[PDB]
């Protein structure tokens, strides 16, 4: 029922996750709390360079 | 119902995610069976101290119960073949939480846990403690020999199967199998307009056979055409029944 | 005036998304919890309407109170409500949560979960059937979809909001 | 218990082939092979057999190296169990199976003439286990006894149906409606107007169900 | 809402029969009025489409198909209002159709003829859930009620009715203040003879 | 006796050989067959 | 001592040392212990009033020693100081002075230890446990107070103050 | 009746200084025996039960207490004799009952103890039966029973920071406090309650 | 409930009696009368008025005044308390309350200088009825 016959579920999930407002608890290191996810995203958006689709492609 | 929920939730806790979807579908049919006799799915408030709503029970209900039993065999086998012989399941449940009969007595353990510790304790099969037709049926009860989680799981599955068997036996006890045959040719004479043509189950044949006088009075007089019955209804629903003073302890 | 040209359409896209993925908190008390778990399984699939359960309040969008609330649990419920990420909605399921219920005259039961946290919608039964729970969740989804633009602004002579 | 039992041993039925109720193929040599496995000492405790064997060696080697749990369960669950048709009921467009006994939203009924059935007997008030019903009565100027107040706290009610069973004129009933979700706690404070309009809206279905239920004893 | 009728579902004799009889707009929107299954649009079969068992006072159509893969999907309703996905909810089904659709009985309402349902003079028409609308249920003493004071005053006066004090200028006989009695009953023994 | 052979309480007593064959497995598992076969095949 | 108050139930100073080298130590009196309490045995029966009074004094001493830790961990130090909290709980105990049954006093001491343990382990809520530390006839220190009824009913007796202010709602 | 029954008379044979008062009733199971036990012998009696042959295979099934200070016959006041066990519910401040099951003898045994001291003190048996820990904790918190030589005396089911015995007859079922959220403090508080009445 | 057989077998028409008007204090429903004569004996021997009696014979006999006459007297309402059935009822206390939803208090009356011992039955903040008590030195069993 998200879209027609559920064709946009992933789009809705991603947009909602964008919309949600993050809060950092006290007692945690704010810099590290925000920096580890950034590093994780930067690392995970590199795996696509270690891919092969046909010879020397 | 209870063993289905317990097994499914235990499997979900261990890590088997899909099995919970099946027991919940097969316990929806039993919820429908509740709803067909009292109008509620969980909180029946069905049993009464001295009253039984006889009109709530029909022959068409027992046939659907037999259909449910036949398909419950298949659903229970479906749950069986992803858990019982699984190496991960065995390594997660075998020799976990092992105890003997001494702990099983010290901590007042009863039921499936007591049958897993090795003790033979079933209130239905006890001579002095039985209740509600259980003493005059024929079913099996299961005891473990290791006292661990695997024994409890297997005992719960076997108890579900034996519950199916007990239900079948009860329906047979309220059933009319033999018929009238022609004097010549030994050919059955089936009724055409009688209600017994639709099915072989008559849930009032025993009650009408023995307590005919009470069956007749209950089916003819209600609180709309009898003074005594209206007084009884008023007192019952305004103040309740009166119970003579005393102490009792009853277990099930 | 000109900002609305961008804001009014985008609003829908913001609502639709949060209507398409409405994740409630995995939290159940008493036996409305069992009824809710029935409402989650394949017979009534919340996953059809994009409703999936998250265990931590930081990833939850809807708090679903589905059981009796005692005086021992009220501070915990208040903390769980406070620790959910905004925006959030609260569903009250069953009699024990909507009011006192079958224990309204007791010494240790909160006479309704709305004495502790705000409640967005109430589901009356005891227990409310999975039919009724799905009805209430769908009603809440439609309401929160429409809740971003209810015509609060006035239209000027150019048919533009404020 | 309360009767005598001279012989407590229930003897097994007659096993003779001459008997009318002889059941051939009850015992299957292929399936019923419990005599092979009943003497295993592993089924009675923690002890080990006197002699191990290469059959056990082969079984352990098969279990530990091949790891059949990743192909047995995977195939046998995934493919076969996914082949089965779905079970989902499309709620907005289909309804789950109910019964005429279903206990839903409360309503107050009328006679076919339009007169209230309720005569303010307060039996339903005392029958309520949740104390959800409050009734106050005054003589109506034409002389008939009717309620000046009849309200039910639906947040106190447990939907048990004790009140509709207690009513001797079938005035208060639990209808078939379950879509009574409210946005305010005050929308669940049902007064006489709400129950009366619920009865005036749901009267046909309630009448049909009650008609069948009445005909059941007859 | 593209492909309410899929290509595989099209080329079926059912689709062409429906299009020839009912038209295009009615046929295409049947996939939007009900969203059960792609292969279920117009009925599970292929030779023809399921005849509607009935209609509604609000325009909804009711069908019953005996060739569904699961027993619980026998009867269904297509709503007249289908503006959005997640728009039509279950409170729009009227009284007799509610019992028919929930499989309580096999009787369904009919516009004309011999009916299985009573039609009294005091019956009201089915209404959907009116919560979160200006027409919700308001208790007589709630602050939302503009006439809440009439109910509160009467409840107070049931057991303690205050004495109406004289107001404004009055007539004095010494120190006593003279007013007319408030008794609605007649003192007949001072007028009788 | 409803839980032992040749019980009059049982109903399906006549010739049901075809149904019994269809509903239940007709071969017995023999230990070591799969182990030996799989190990030899893997080595080869 | 296999007890929650045992001298070996202290939190280690470091990951490799209970205290500095050459010795051992730890704080178990003014703060909570290392392991959780798993059982609280019965108080040994007191045969006379002297033993009961000693039990009461020792419970009060433990409570006074634990006050600053509770005030810090519950963020209630601005409403009252440690000494004020001790005085308020002493007022509670003084209101319980007329007791003369030693078994009842042992029961009360058990309950007091239980509630103190609940307070020191964040089992209870600060706004709930503050009912035992609050002043009896003085405003709290974290907010302002109204002295309206002090000015209007200056020299009037308690009866007149309770007569001008009713004991029931007046609308009904 | 229609089953083999024997009284548990060896218990009073070993404890020669105790009176014996036992009952059997058709309102109970046919293997259920009820006996009256003094409070100052309860620990020794349980010690004997836990270890003596044909008693050692026993388990504690239930424990609770009865507030008999307000016990009154409501009907048939003239049908009471000196042998009725309810005759021991009069003038007695408190009653405590324990229920055990014996597997060897296949018997139910209930023991009744009369507490007539205002502080309601009795020795605990949770050092003999591991069941008695939680059972006795709940009984003590519900009825104000003071258990001596108990393993754990903490509250089991009642709310934090509260002292009350709700199962006494003097207690009203609505309690004395209610829990509300306080805006001025951003946390839950407890207040004196005003409740609806039917 | 306590002593009867608990069920009926009578399946014929019952007798019906037209109601009489005795005034605004006593309401009559004479289908419920069992011809117990308590009201007649109370009126003759306690109230001192001779307006009540039994006229007719057999099953068709009726209790009450022969002519249309009110039961006007002091201590009139007391006859209601004497009648065991709902044949005579407290007309001001008509349909308003039920016995199980009342709390009772013992007190004394001030309307007359005899301090009649009375019982006050209330439901919440509303006083619902007043009944007499037993003193044997004041008002015996009866109130005005
Ligand atoms: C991407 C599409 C985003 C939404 C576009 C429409 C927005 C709008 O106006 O919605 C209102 C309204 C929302 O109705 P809906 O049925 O909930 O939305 C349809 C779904 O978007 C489902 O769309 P549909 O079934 O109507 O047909 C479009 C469908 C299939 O498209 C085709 O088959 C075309 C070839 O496209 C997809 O499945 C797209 C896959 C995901 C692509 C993500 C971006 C890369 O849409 C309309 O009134 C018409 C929509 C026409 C879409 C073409
Ligand atoms: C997708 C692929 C599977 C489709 C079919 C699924 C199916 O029906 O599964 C059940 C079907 C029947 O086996 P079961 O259910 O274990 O039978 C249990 C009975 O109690 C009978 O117990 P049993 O252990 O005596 O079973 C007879 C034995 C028959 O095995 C023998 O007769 C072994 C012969 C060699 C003995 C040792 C000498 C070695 C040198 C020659 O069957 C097997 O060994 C089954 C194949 C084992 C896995 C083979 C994987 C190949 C890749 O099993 C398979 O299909 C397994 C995969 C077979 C792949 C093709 C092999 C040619
Ligand atoms: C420190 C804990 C143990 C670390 C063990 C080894 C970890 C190895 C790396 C794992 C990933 C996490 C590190 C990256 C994120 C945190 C950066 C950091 O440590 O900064 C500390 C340093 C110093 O920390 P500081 O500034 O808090 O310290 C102040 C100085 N003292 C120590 C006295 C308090 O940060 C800075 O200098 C300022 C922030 C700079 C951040 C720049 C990178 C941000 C992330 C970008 C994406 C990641 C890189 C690209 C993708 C990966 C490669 C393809
Ligand atoms: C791809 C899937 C292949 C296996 C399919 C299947 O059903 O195998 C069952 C068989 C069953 O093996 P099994 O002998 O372990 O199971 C029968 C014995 N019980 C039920 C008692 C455990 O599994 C295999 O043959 C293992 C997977 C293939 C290994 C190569
Ligand atoms: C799997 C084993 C198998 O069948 O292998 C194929 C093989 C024939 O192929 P090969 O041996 O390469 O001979 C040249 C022609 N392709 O097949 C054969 O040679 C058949 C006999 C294989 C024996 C060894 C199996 C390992
Ligand atoms: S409202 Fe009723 S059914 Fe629901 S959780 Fe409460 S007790 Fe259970
Ligand atoms: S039970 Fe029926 S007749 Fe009696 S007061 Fe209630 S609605 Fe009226
Ligand atoms: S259904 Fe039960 S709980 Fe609800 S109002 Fe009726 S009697 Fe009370
Ligand atoms: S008291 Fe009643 S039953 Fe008796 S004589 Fe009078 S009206 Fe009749
Ligand atoms: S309440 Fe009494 S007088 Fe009234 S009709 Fe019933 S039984 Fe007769």
């Amino acid at each position: 029922y998200v879209g027609y016959r559920g064709r946009l579920q992933y789009i809705a999930d991603a947009l909602k996750l964008f919309i949600k407002g993050i809060v950092v608890p006290e007692g945690s290191n704010k810099f590290w709390f925000v920096a580890i996810p950034s590093a994780a995203g930067a690392i995970c958006y590199t795996f696509w360079i270690n891919s092969m689709w046909g010879p020397s492609v | 119902l209870n063993h289905l929920l317990a097994v499914a939730c235990h499997a979900l806790d261990v890590g088997s995610m899909s099995s919970v979807f099946w027991a919940f579908e097969e316990r929806e049919k039993l919820m429908e069976f509740y709803e067909r006799v009292c109008g509620a799915r969980m909180h029946a408030a069905f049993y009464r101290p001295n009253e039984v709503n006889l009109n709530a029970v029909s022959s068409f209900l027992m046939e659907d119960i037999l259909e449910f039993s036949r398909n419950f065999f298949t659903t229970l086998n479906e749950m069986h073949n992803v858990l019982t012989y699984n190496k991960i399941w065995k390594q997660r449940l075998i020799n976990i939480g092992t105890y003997s009969f001494q702990t099983c007595l010290d901590y007042g353990l009863t039921g499936v846990m007591a049958r897993s510790c090795g003790l033979k304790r079933d209130l239905r099969l006890s001579k002095t403690e039985t209740y509600a037709n259980y003493y005059y049926l024929n079913f099996r009860s299961y005891t473990g020999q290791h006292g661990d989680c695997y024994d409890r799981f297997l005992i719960r599955m076997n108890e579900m199967c034996e519950s199916l068997n007990i239900v079948n036996q009860s329906i047979n006890k309220i059933s009319k199998f033999n018929n009238i045959v022609s004097i010549n040719t030994k050919k059955n004479i089936l009724n055409k307009e009688n209600f017994n043509r639709q099915t072989t189950v008559l849930p009032h044949l025993v009650l009408s056979y023995l307590n005919k006088n009470d069956y007749n009075l209950k089916n003819t007089k209600n609180d709309y055409n009898s003074m005594e019955e209206l007084i009884t209804h008023f007192k019952y629903w305004s103040k309740g029944l009166k119970v003579e003073s005393g102490y009792t302890y009853q277990s099930v | 005036m000109r900002v609305d040209y961008i804001v009014t359409p985008i609003n829908a896209v913001v609502s639709w998304a949060r209507q398409g993925s409405f994740w409630p908190l995995t939290f159940g008390l008493a036996c409305c919890a069992v009824e809710m778990m029935h409402a989650t399984v394949s017979r009534y699939d919340f996953d059809r309407f994009g409703v999936i359960f998250r265990a931590t309040p930081r990833q939850a969008d809807l708090i679903l109170v589905a059981g009796t609330l005692t005086n021992k649990m009220a501070p915990g419920l208040r903390r769980l409500y406070e620790q959910t990420l905004d925006p959030k909605w609260v569903l009250s399921m069953g009699s024990c949560a909507n009011g006192g219920g079958y224990y309204h005259y007791s010494y240790s039961v909160v006479r309704g979960c709305n004495r502790i946290i705000p409640v967005d919608i109430y589901v009356p039964g005891c227990p409310p059937t999975a039919e009724a729970l799905m009805f209430g969740v769908l009603q809440l989804q439609k309401s929160l979809y429409r809740q971003i633009n209810e015509g609060e602004k006035k239209y000027n002579k150019k048919d533009l909001t404020y | 218990g309360y009767i005598q039992r001279s012989n407590i041993h229930e003897e097994a039925p007659n096993t003779s082939v001459e008997a009318k109720h002889h059941n051939k193929t009850f015992y299957d040599p292929i399936l019923d092979i419990d005599e092979d496995l009943k003497d295993d000492i592993r089924l009675y405790g923690r002890d080990k057999p006197d002699e191990l064997d290469f059959t056990d060696v082969w079984e352990s080697s098969y279990q530990n190296i091949i790891c059949p749990e990743y192909f047995y369960h995977f195939w046998f669950c995934g493919i076969v169990y996914s082949f089965e048709p779905e079970w989902t009921i499309n709620y907005p467009f289909e309804k789950g199976p109910l019964s005429p006994l279903f206990r839903g939203e409360h309503a107050l009924r009328r006679y076919p003439t339009g007169e209230e059935r309720c005569i303010a007997c307060k039996l339903c008030q005392s029958a309520c286990p949740a104390r959800a019903i409050t009734i106050e009565t005054e003589p109506r100027p034409d002389g008939s006894r009717r309620t000046v107040r009849y309200d039910i706290d639906m947040t106190k009610c447990i939907y048990c149906g004790f009140c509709q069973e207690a009513c001797p004129v079938d005035a208060i009933v639990e209808g078939p409606n379950y879509e009574q979700t409210a946005y305010l706690h005050e929308d669940l404070f049902y007064d006489k107007y709400k129950l009366l309009e619920n009865g005036d809206k749901w009267e046909p279905q309630i009448a049909r169900n009650i008609e069948y239920l009445i005909n059941q004893p007859l | 809402g593209l492909w309410s009728w899929t290509i595989n579902q099209m080329l079926t004799p059912k689709f062409w029969v429906h299009l020839r009889r009912e038209g295009f707009i009615k046929t295409w929107t049947r996939g939007h009025k009900a969203s059960r299954h792609a292969h279920y649009v117009g009925g599970n079969r292929t030779d023809g489409y399921t005849k509607q068992v009935g209609e509604d006072e609000f325009g909804n159509r009711y069908y019953e198909d005996f060739d569904v893969d699961h027993k619980n999907q026998r009867r269904w309703v297509e709503f007249s209002d289908y503006f959005m996905q997640m728009w039509s909810n279950g409170d729009k089904v009227p009284v007799g159709w509610h019992g028919w659709l929930s499989h309580q009985y096999d009787d369904f309402p009919t516009r004309t003829g011999n009916s299985a349902f009573v039609k009294h003079h005091y019956l009201k028409q089915h209404t959907a859930n009116l919560s979160n609308t200006p027409l919700n249920h308001v208790p007589q003493g709630a602050p939302q009620n503009l006439n809440r004071m009439r109910f509160i005053t009467a409840q107070r006066d049931r057991s303690r009715a205050p004495w109406q004090s004289p107001k404004g200028e009055g007539v004095f006989q010494g120190k006593k203040l003279i007013v007319a009695s408030n008794s609605p009953f007649i003192d007949d023994m001072s007028i009788r003879d | 006796r409803a839980d032992m052979a040749h019980s009059p309480f049982h109903k399906a007593i006549h010739d049901l050989e075809d149904k019994r064959s269809k509903l239940f497995p007709d071969r017995r598992r023999i230990p070591g067959r799969k182990a030996k076969l799989l190990l030899a095949a893997s080595l080869l | 001592m296999n007890h929650y108050w045992g001298s070996s139930n202290t939190i280690p100073a470091s990951s490799t040392q209970n205290n500095n080298y050459f010795s051992g130590g730890g704080n178990n009196v003014t703060i909570r212990g290392n392991e959780i309490m798993e059982r609280l045995p019965s108080q040994t029966p007191s045969q006379n009033m002297v033993q009961a009074s000693m039990k009461t004094l020792r419970f009060y001493r433990k409570f006074c020693r634990l006050i600053p830790f509770i005030l810090r961990i519950h963020n209630i130090g601005t409403k009252f100081t440690a000494q004020q909290a001790m005085i308020n709980f002493g007022n509670y105990i003084r209101e319980r002075n007329h007791y003369r049954d030693p078994g009842l006093i042992d029961h009360r001491i058990q309950l007091g230890y239980e509630l103190l343990y609940e307070a020191e382990m964040h089992f209870s809520q600060h706004t709930i446990l503050m009912q035992y530390l609050s002043p009896y006839n003085t405003p709290l220190s974290d907010r302002g107070y109204s002295y309206l009824e002090k000015v209007k009913y200056g020299n009037k007796s308690k009866f007149l103050q309770g007569f001008y202010k009713g004991n029931k709602p007046t609308e009904f | 009746m229609q089953n083999k029954y024997m009284q548990p008379i060896q218990l009073f044979i070993v404890f020669e200084k105790l009176n014996s008062k036992m009952w059997i009733s058709k309102k109970l199971n046919s293997n259920h025996s009820i006996a009256l036990i003094p409070s100052n012998w309860f620990y020794s009696i349980n010690l004997f039960l836990k270890r003596e042959l044909l008693f050692s295979n026993i388990t504690l099934i239930e424990n609770s207490a009865i507030d008999t200070i307000s016990y009154n016959l409501e009907t048939n006041q003239n049908d009471l004799d000196k042998t009725n066990i309810e005759n021991y519910f009069f003038k007695n401040k408190m009653l405590v009952f324990y229920n055990y099951y014996n597997y060897f003898l296949k018997s139910k045994l209930t023991l009744f103890i009369i507490l007539n001291n205002l502080n309601k003190s009795i020795d605990s048996i949770d050092r003999i039966f591991a069941n008695a820990n939680w059972l006795e904790r709940e009984t003590s918190e519900m009825y104000g029973i003071n258990y001596k030589w108990k393993i754990d005396t903490r509250k089991l089911l009642l709310d934090y920071s509260k002292i009350e015995n709700p199962m006494l007859k003097e207690f009203q079922s609505e309690g004395t406090q209610d829990a509300f959220y306080n805006i001025f403090e951003n946390q839950v508080v407890v207040l004196k309650n005003e409740t609806v009445e039917l | 409930s306590v002593y009867g057989y608990g069920i009926s077998r009578y399946n014929e028409y019952k007798r019906a009696v037209e109601d009489k008007n005795y005034g605004p204090l006593v309401a009559t429903s004479m289908n419920r009368c069992i011809h117990c004569t308590r009201c007649v004996r109370f009126a003759t021997q306690i109230a001192g008025v001779e307006d009540l009696g039994k006229t007719g014979r057999g099953k068709a006999a009726e209790i009450g005044t022969y002519v249309e006459k009110t039961f006007n007297t002091e201590l009139s309402g007391n006859v209601v308390d004497v009648c065991p059935v709902g044949a005579l009822t407290n007309a001001p206390y008509a349909f308003t309350s039920r016995p199980w939803e009342l709390k009772s208090f013992y007190t004394s009356d001030v309307f007359d200088t005899l301090g009649s011992a009375i019982q006050v039955d209330t439901r919440g903040p509303e006083i619902m009825r007043v009944l007499p008590r037993i003193h044997e030195e004041i008002n015996e069993e009866w109130i005005s």
